RNA sequence: GGGCUCAAACCACACACCGAAGCUGCGGGUGUCACGUAAGUGACGCGGUAGAGGAGCGUUCUGUAAGCCUGUGAAGGUGAGUUGAGAAGCUUGCUGGAGGUAUCAGAAGUGCGAAUGCUGACAUGAGUAACGACAAUGGGUGUGAAAAACACCCACGCCGAAAGACCAAGGGUUCCUGCGCAACGUUAAUCGACGCAGGGUUAGUCGGUUCCUAAGGCGAGGCUGAAAAGCGUAGUCGAUG
RNA sequence: ACCCACUCCCGUUGAAAAGGUAGGGGAUGACUUGUGGAUCGGAGUGAAAGGCUAAUCAAGCUCGGAGAUAGCUGGUUCUCC
RNA sequence: GGGGAGUGAAAUAGAACCUGAAACCGUAUGCGUACAAGCAGUGGGAGCCUACUUGUUAGGUGACUGCGUACCUUUUGUAUA
RNA sequence: GUCAAGUGAAGAAGCGCAUACGGUGGAUGCCUUGGCAGUCAGAGGCGAUGAAAGACGUGGUAGCCUGCGAAAAGCUUCGGG
């Protein structure tokens, strides 16, 4: 079976987050989170979470286990941007876009 | 740098308020205007 | 009396997107992109009729010269002797016989150097 | 100095093609079977068998 | 260049330099295990150790180098009462530098330092 | 261009061949004349801007229509197939979930790629520049999911005719306490001039009000002026005193 | 101090729609400054630069005449003969 | 913020909620792509992949190769730099 | 078997096209709470018996709108129900 787990609204930019998202993909769960736990990005507390709440999933709704599993599918979407405007030097405005992304992974035993 | 902006409360409402629209012909013609528009403020 | 023209005007940018499948780029995505796109190659499409004709005769041409010399002639000089002989196939067929009947070709060839002396 | 054209999405992702992250050398204490970091402190506190900071 | 050169600047001036690592190397002693970055636990060797060596002769002079050096009572005290006995015949290498993770806030490279007899 | 010299140069002659959307062949469409009171035959045509002439497609609404289709699935959306010379039409899978409209007429807000067009969304630049005074930080402890930034402690540094303390103006609850962190804070945040709730401002003497006037305002009557009004007397306001 | 703004450099999508650092001038006067008040659109005010009159000045801003006018520039949308 | 459960005719009707287009951004699969020069197509065309109709087939890709300097406007004339 | 010569797949950091599935976005369709224009009537004024327009209050519980006015989402009475 495959389950999944999804962030929507994850404040990072998906451009910074599918970085991540990429070292984990096709890699067993228990390799996937030992490479999260020590990553240096932002994205990888992020998708941590993410990725073990998909275990979670996989271990309660469907009774599999940890050693079983691997990252089957993990993508990474845009979501909403959040507008804001700041100042420049001479009374000229700019839009600042703030950036979410949406984070699934799944997981899959096979 | 002094903007033209220099706050006075006392000076906004001797030019600007209520009585001072109200003495003038031209003055009872803007609150009549801002009426008909619907202001939700009248004067300031 | 108010006529909204979102249904027409998609109906027509759909059929020029779908013409420009396979495109590289905004020529398959960007509508005015794809359409000059769409009608670039319909330019072309036109105009390759007519090369098409001229390149498949190149071909032909080019093929019976080939074969010919391997029979001693040349292709000036094999046309020459198929008029002098009447023998009116024509150089699309010709050409085959030189690749795929060289027996049949050359008996061809071997009537047009007789006809020329 | 700005561009004259605007650059293609193959042109993007190209200049990208050196952008992906590498994994950090990650090994495995023996008195506790813990991950960590290669050459530093266990999360725990574990640096070759011995515990250093004690919590 | 800086071919041959010894010292960081870590982006200070080096008055701040100074009186950064006279802080750092006087809760050293304080605590006996610190945690700081990795480049100013490597340049705090540099500034403690030759505390720790000079400690080893008592002497009015020594501590007056010692107070000169650190501008700490309870420093110089724990140097020549404590650490220049413990360290006696110790040659040298006082302090243990152990790499901990990064940072939370910056992702900085973390250090623990200790002494070695006993942190 | 490669290369070429009893030429792959030049002069003369000859016989071949190549070569166009020209001509011919084969199939199709269309215009105009003529014969046809017919289907159709015959001949000659059929590049084209400005521009003239002719013939149509499609969209919204009205009538035809209290009809017809439609939850056994309308419009719309998204694929596939197919038909026509074209605008386009038709059939169908999926999505959708309640409307649509044959035919022939009638009316138009009737067809968009350009107008440095208008509105919204989203790209590229690019994860680039920047993160706002170069007074400056180090460590320990706590709390917390998480601490470079919060609190405390020990050090260090900066201002000190201010970067300290006030009065006025201006602002208006930003003040304090509990809870909290989405957004706001150019990073994180447990912290905050941020969110929710509660609390907090006590006067005979401080400052107003009240009394008095300056400049100046308004100004009963009045004088002047097409009107609106202007000026001004008695007065009455007006502090910065 | 305060008022000013002579030089250089920086800054020029600035910390800033006119600044900063270092230097500079006046600094009991035709001085600087607070509060309140008066004068304004062919009008005011001007130790006079066409300066200034709310980041707008060889005639402010705002609304109306008003869809001024534009022998000029741009654009003008389905099909076939 | 999700994964189940449940409600509901329907939850990819889950409250930023009918439908849910395009730009734009991804993941998966197939083919192509690191000796190759340009409006990126068009004519020819191998191979590979998929599906049945099992090769005079459909779909996807497309090595290699001939030809080929967007569109609008304005102009005597525009790839026009 | 050795050597030589010839020939030569597969191995894509990334990228393209197609297809499938998503995301973003909020078009389209359908809908209506609201408008626009008439036709037929009514009324053609309100105000010192204080108008138009407001401020502040008024509710068990915070705010805003509506109503009302210290008699304050209201009091008396007459009809309808
Ligand atoms: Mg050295
Ligand atoms: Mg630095
Ligand atoms: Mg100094
Ligand atoms: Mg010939
Ligand atoms: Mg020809
Ligand atoms: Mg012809
Ligand atoms: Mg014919
Ligand atoms: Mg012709
Ligand atoms: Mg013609
Ligand atoms: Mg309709
Ligand atoms: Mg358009
Ligand atoms: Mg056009
Ligand atoms: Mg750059
Ligand atoms: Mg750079
Ligand atoms: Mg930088
Ligand atoms: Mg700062
Ligand atoms: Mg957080
Ligand atoms: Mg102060
Ligand atoms: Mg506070
Ligand atoms: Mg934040
Ligand atoms: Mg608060
Ligand atoms: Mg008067
Ligand atoms: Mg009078
Ligand atoms: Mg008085
Ligand atoms: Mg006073
Ligand atoms: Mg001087
Ligand atoms: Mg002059
Ligand atoms: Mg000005
Ligand atoms: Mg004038
Ligand atoms: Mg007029
Ligand atoms: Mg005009
Ligand atoms: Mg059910
Ligand atoms: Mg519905
Ligand atoms: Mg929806
Ligand atoms: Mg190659
Ligand atoms: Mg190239
Ligand atoms: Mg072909
Ligand atoms: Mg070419
Ligand atoms: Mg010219
Ligand atoms: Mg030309
Ligand atoms: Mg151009
Ligand atoms: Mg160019
Ligand atoms: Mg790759």
């Amino acid at each position: 079976m495959e389950v999944a787990a999804k962030l929507s609204g994850a404040r990072i930019s998906a451009q910074k987050a599918r970085l991540v998202a990429d070292q984990i993909r096709g890699k067993k769960v228990g390799e996937a989170l030992n490479l999260l736990a020590f990553s240096s990005k932002k994205a990888a507390e992020i998708m941590k979470k993410v990725l073990e709440s998909a275990v979670a999933n996989a271990e309660h709704n469907e009774g599999a286990d940890v050693d079983d599993l691997k990252v089957s599918t993990v993508f990474v979407n845009e979501g909403r941007s959040l507008k804001r405007i700041m100042p420049r030097a001479k009374g000229r405005a700019d839009r600042i876009v703030k950036r979410s992304c949406h984070i699934t992974v799944k997981v899959a035993d096979k | 740098m002094k903007r033209t902006f220099q706050p006075s409360t006392l000076k906004r409402a001797r030019v600007h308020g209520f009585r001072a629209r109200m003495a003038t012909k031209n003055g009872r013609q803007v609150l009549s205007r801002r009426r008909a528009k619907g202001r939700k403020r009248l004067t300031v | 009396a108010r006529v909204k023209r979102g249904v027409i005007a998609r109906r027509r940018h759909k059929k020029i997107l779908k013409l420009a499948k396979g495109y590289y780029g905004a020529r398959s995505r960007v509508f005015r992109v794809a359409k000059q796109a769409v009608i670039k190659a319909g330019q072309y499409a036109y105009r390759d009729r007519r090369q098409r004709k001229r390149q498949f005769r190149a071909l032909w041409i080019a093929r019976i010269n080939a074969g010919a010399r391997q029979n001693g002639l040349s292709y000036s000089r094999l046309i020459a002797g198929l008029k002098k002989a009447a023998i009116e196939i024509d150089r699309k067929v010709l050409a085959d016989l030189a690749v795929n009947e060289k027996a049949a070709f050359t008996a061809i060839v071997e009537k047009a150097k007789a006809s020329l002396a | 100095a700005v561009q004259q054209n605007k650059k293609s999405r193959s042109a993007r992702d190209m200049r990208r093609s050196h952008d992906a992250l590498e994994s950090n050398a990650l090994s495995v204490e023996k008195s506790t079977g813990e991950v960590h970091l290669r050459h530093h402190v266990s999360p725990d506190g574990f640096y070759r068998g011995r515990k250093v900071v004690d919590k | 260049m800086r071919h041959r050169k010894s010292g960081r600047h870590l982006s200070r001036t080096s008055a701040h330099r100074k009186a950064m690592f006279q802080n750092m190397a006087v809760s050293l002693f304080e605590h006996e295990l610190i945690k700081t970055t990795l480049p100013k636990a490597k340049e705090l060797r540099r500034v403690a150790e030759p505390l720790i060596t000079l400690a080893k002769e008592d002497s009015v002079a020594n501590r007056r180098l010692a107070f000169d050096r650190t501008r700490s009572k309870a420093a110089v005290g724990k140097l020549f009462n404590d650490l220049g006995k413990r360290y006696a015949n110790r040659p040298g290498g006082y302090l243990r530098i152990l790499k901990c993770g990064f940072r939370a806030g910056d992702n900085a490279p973390m250090a623990y330092v200790e002494l070695v007899d006993r942190p």
